[PDB]
DNA sequence: CTAGTACCTAGCTTAAGCCTCAATAAAGCTTG
RNA sequence: CGGAGAGGGAACCCACU
């Protein structure tokens, strides 16, 4: 299962116009994540004006 | 094994009989048949 | 693209770090002229290391967009991460 | 081995005695290579003539003598997995055996 | 079995009045939602053998910005529809200065109607739907996010904006259920709107092909 | 009661390699109203959507050769009052099933004679007397027809509910997702307990279509027929919860930023993309990146025969020749 | 339809062979005999309603040639001929089905009689009589240790060697000459 | 005559090709 | 004489994490 994820995906990169696209330049998503953040620099929080 | 089911195999095949090529000019044959096996301690 | 037409991040990013770094320390390494005045240090990683930590570092960056366009980032220029 | 099939790999029930629970290789071959219990011990075949001749003389009938009338509440006698005969009294033969 | 089918006719209108609301044909809110009491007094309450049968109960409509182009709805009284039953919506659809119409089949439509529908699609582009399938509006799912339908110069916008040509987007096919839904061709992106746990609301574009 | 949903490893192989037949399709219908509410028009909503074929009703089957109908060889006042073949069929059902499934002579013999036409009469014994008897005829090959028109019958007629949908389960959830969640107006959320019902078949269609049944919230856990039903950016969104469903049951996290570029990467292309080779060597990525995975004779021999070319744009296929991936 | 048919895929043969016509080929015309074999007590017609339907399938094979000849035309090697179907076919009932209940001129009772049981165990499990037997339940195991494993392996060597110890006998009986056994038999084979 | 050595000859799944079945329009009667 | 090191391969089995 690994090994098929990864050669689904070995070439879907952000690139330089911040946007991810796949080795064919088809554009996957406009921001990484839909927001463009990398994911190891993020953390849990609570939103207070939500109930 | 070597008491009695090679004793068995060699004695429950079948005889050949084998005849010429069915003529020479214008055939019998025989049975060879085989039994009573000895088994021998190893030697060198 | 003209300068006027800069869409790139002006941040560093770690991989044009880390390149960067290895390619300049590799010049150190075979005896190019070093832009930063060395205080005994011998090792060409902490010239280098030093070299941007100074921005000093002669060489720029060719950012290639994913039309085919690209953009050339000087490494004085942009901002460092660390 | 490497099949998905889990269940010839596990241990059965009927091991208890047999093949040692414990003793298998971790590896591909999991509940494949079993070993062998300390007082198992694996039969080693005879002919079945002479229990062919005991059970032919006391009370049981070979399937040509018979006719399947009374045949079904008797009781069928299997000698090495073939159909031998046929008793009436499967009780004190199996005391007698 | 009558109010059974009462009711499904009225839900299958009620669909298809919505569709024509999203497509952009020019709806009242009083059809847009009216309640199975108002469709039970204006057709009949008896669809077997009785005054609310199909075929004068047909949906005509017209676009909010010209009332030049229309749109016809048909839900024909044969369950499997063919040529010869759909020749007739076709001498409509000439004698009229329409351009399209939709279909509301009972079951599944012949491969000739089919077939007729692509070939004089380009005069006409008239498309199909099912009983079955009109009984739901999807677009009101949870799991169907807001489409929303891109005109040619806020497409060119898109494409100059983000300097890529126009199959580097993310597709969709002219067949799945929100493109047959709005009813558009292929080569015409369809803004998506749909909300983000991660930053808020995320937008992407799909084109049909 | 319905908790073989087959998770971990097994569920992901079935989201991964997009599979028409998963092991265990299951709704998750939920209720629009006052059925939401009570347990007896949930029972209502439940009976109209398990499948019922008339062997669930049914206690035995048997035929006879009555000579004359009127002669009634079995013992039936109801025959002698009600009242053209002398070959007959007789079926007895049960009470049991019949009162559970809310069900009538009248209904049953309704759907026998629409199914079958006027070819044969249906003679019902009346919801008074202890046994439930309908005897069958024939209008007017000649008893084997009947044999197999009555084994035809059996197999599938469809009494309630709809087919594809054999046990559906009914229980008030426990975790608030899955609890109908509103907000009152004190700007609360006040989670509330509703009636819902689970399914071990899918249709997903025939289902939102059906009165009292709530068509903005019933997912199918299917994502082949999500795709068939609701659309491709419906299956994306569903493919995400029951691919993030499988990963947060054993309590673990997993960023949305890998889930949503697997669901967005499997779906990029309007269609369903299974991470198989039938799905990752189809789109038009390079043959050089594509002879990495489950393949590498039949690729290269079709790239040799159509003369495809290997832009070099992808990172395996820098790789082969010792180049700076991108 | 008719519903649950009774096959029997038999060695040499490629397609399944209805039991009744395995039974007529193996010698029963009649049905009541064939049913006396299967089903042992009479006054049971739950067993009686699930045999019909196989015994309806082939009440158009009446006597032992004619099953023959159905089996025959089933075999691996058709005959082109009538006589050559019931002759290839008699040989594969003869030999090559249920060996261990007997192998001689006539086992066809015996033979009949077992294949009978093996019916009537099928219908058992049918009707839920009786439980499905397990593959893991090492009761139905049988291990193969050093003996019967060098037994196996040495009855093919020892045909082996035989089946040339007959082609030397041949190339040396052709011209008629004469032929010695010492340099017929090909002592290295075994070993 | 024989030997030594040199030359001749367990399950899965999914597409994918292959086998049969029901509308349908041409082809020709058919009587209005 | 030059430092020569490059030292087949296939198959199966066992074992390690």
């Amino acid at each position: 299962i690994q090994r098929r994820l990864i050669k689904s995906m070995e070439s879907v990169m952000v690139k330089y116009d911040a946007t991810v696209r796949n080795s064919i330049n088809q554009v996957v998503q406009l921001r990484y994540g839909e927001d463009g953040l990398a994911g190891e620099s993020v953390e849990f929080q609570n939103l207070a004006t939500l109930k | 094994f070597i008491q009695m089911s090679v004793q068995r195999i060699v004695e429950d095949a079948p005889p050949i009989d084998l005849q010429a090529e069915a003529q020479h000019a214008s055939p019998p044959r025989y049975l060879l048949k085989f039994e009573q096996i000895y088994l021998s301690k190893p030697t060198h | 693209q003209a300068n006027q037409k800069r869409i790139t991040t002006p941040y560093m990013t770690k991989y044009e770090r880390a390149r960067v770094l290895g390619t300049r320390a590799l010049q150190i390494a075979m005896c190019a002229p070093v832009m930063v005045e060395l205080e005994g240090e011998t090792d060409p990683l902490l010239i280098a290391m030093k070299e941007l930590k100074a921005r000093k570092i002669p060489i720029i960056i060719r950012r290639y967009l994913p039309d085919g366009s690209y953009e050339d980032w000087g490494v004085d220029e942009l901002i460092i991460s660390d | 081995r490497d099949g998905k099939l889990a269940k010839p790999r596990q241990l059965h029930n009927t091991l208890w005695g047999m093949v040692c629970p414990a003793e298998t290789p971790e590896g591909h071959a999991v509940g494949l290579v079993k070993n062998l219990a300390l007082m198992a011990y694996i039969s080693v075949g005879s002919q079945p003539s002479p229990i062919l001749e005991f059970l032919e003389e006391w009370s049981m009938e070979n399937l040509e003598e018979i006719s399947p009338a009374a045949i079904a509440d008797a009781t069928k006698i299997f000698v090495n997995g073939c159909w031998v005969g046929i008793h009436k009294d499967p009780e004190q033969l199996m005391n007698t055996l | 079995d009558d109010e059974e089918e009462t009711y499904r006719l009225w839900k299958i209108r009620k669909t298809i009045m919505q569709l024509c609301h999203d497509r952009g044909y020019l709806v009242t809110q009083d059809e847009l939602d009216q309640t199975l009491e108002e469709f039970k007094a204006q057709f009949g309450d008896k669809p077997s053998e009785g005054r609310p049968r199909r075929t004068d109960l047909t949906v005509l409509v017209a676009h909010n910005d010209d009332p030049t182009d229309q749109m016809f709805v048909f839900f024909p009284e044969e369950p499997k529809v063919g040529i010869k039953t759909i020749k007739v919506y076709c001498q409509r659809m000439q004698e009229e200065n329409i351009t399209r119409a939709l279909i509301v089949v009972q079951q599944g439509m012949t491969p000739s109607a089919k077939q007729s529908l692509v070939d004089m699609a380009p005069k006409y582009i008239l498309e199909q739907f099912l009983q079955q399938e009109l009984l739901i509006n999807i677009t009101e799912h949870e799991l169907v996010p807001e489409h929303v339908v891109m005109t040619k110069e806020e497409v060119t916008e898109l494409l100059a904006r983000y300097k890529l040509r126009e199959n580097q987007l993310p597709r969709i096919q002219a067949g799945d259920p929100v493109a047959r839904y709005f009813g558009i061709k292929r080569g015409q992106v369809v803004k998506i709107i749909r909300p983000s746990e991660t930053a808020g609301r995320y937008i992407t574009y799909r084109l049909v092909q | 009661s319905a908790k073989n949903v087959t998770l971990g490893v097994p569920r992901l192989k079935e989201l991964i390699n997009i599979s028409k037949k998963p092991k265990t399709p299951s709704l998750t219908v939920f209720l629009l109203g006052q059925s939401a509410r009570d347990a007896e028009r949930a029972k209502d909503i439940l009976c109209r959507l398990e499948h019922t074929t008339l062997r669930k009703v049914t206690a035995n089957t048997a035929i006879y050769y009555d000579p004359n109908p009127q002669s009634t060889v079995v013992a039936e006042d109801q025959e002698w009052v009600n009242v053209i073949s002398p070959w007959l069929l007789r079926v007895e059902l049960d009470r049991k099933h019949m009162t559970d499934r809310k069900l009538t002579m009248e209904q049953i013999a309704e759907k026998i004679n629409a199914g079958f036409g006027d070819d044969l009469n249906c003679i019902f014994n009346d919801d008074n007397a202890e046994k439930l008897v309908l005897r069958i005829r024939i209008m007017n090959d000649d008893d084997v027809f009947l044999r197999c028109i009555e084994s035809n019958m059996l197999t599938d007629m469809t009494l309630q509910g709809i087919e594809q949908i054999s046990k559906v389960y009914m229980h008030l959830p426990q975790t608030d997702n899955k609890k109908k969640i509103i907000i009152t107006e004190d700007g609360e959320f006040k989670a509330l307990q509703e009636w819902i019902l689970e399914t071990d078949g899918v249709s997903l269609m025939r289902v939102l279509s059906e009165k009292d049944v709530d068509p903005v919230r019933t997912t199918s856990n299917d994502i082949v027929e999500i795709f068939t039903v609701l659309g491709i950016e419906a299956v994306r969104k569903a493919l995400e919860r029951e691919l993030y469903h499988v990963i947060s049951f054993d309590g673990s996290y997993v960023n949305y930023r890998h889930l949503a570029l697997l669901c967005d990467t499997m779906t990029c292309r309007g269609h369903l993309m299974a991470i198989t080779r039938h799905g990752v060597n189809r789109q038009d990525t390079g043959p050089l990146m594509k002879c990495s995975f489950e393949e590498t004779v039949d690729v290269l021999m079709e790239a040799a025969a159509h003369g495809e070319s290997d832009p070099m744009k992808g990172v395996s296929e820098n790789i082969m020749l010792g180049q700076l991936a991108p | 339809a008719i519903g649950q048919r009774i096959v029997a895929t038999l060695p040499y043969i490629k397609q399944e062979v209805p039991i009744i016509i395995v039974f007529r080929a193996l010698g029963f015309v009649s049905d009541r005999d064939i049913l006396e074999h299967i089903i042992y007590d009479f006054e049971d017609p739950e067993m009686m309603e699930m045999v019909k339907p196989s015994l309806d399938e082939a009440f158009v094979i009446q006597e032992q040639n004619v099953a023959l000849n159905f089996i025959g035309s089933r075999g691996a090697k058709p005959g082109v001929t009538k006589e050559k179907r019931i002759k290839y076919a008699k040989e594969v009932l003869q030999k090559e089905m249920l060996p261990h209940v007997g192998v001689s001129d006539f086992c066809e009772t015996k033979k009949a009689y077992f294949l009978g049981y093996m019916v009537h165990r099928l219908l058992l499990a049918a009707l839920g009589r009786r439980e499905l037997d397990d593959r893991d339940h090492y009761g139905n195991k049988r291990l193969d240790l050093a003996g019967p494993l060098l037994a196996f392996l040495f009855r093919g060597m020892f045909k082996n060697l035989l089946k040339e110890v007959r082609i030397y006998a041949q190339k040396f009986i052709d011209r008629g000459k004469d032929f010695n056994l010492e340099l017929a038999i090909k002592t290295r084979i075994i070993s």
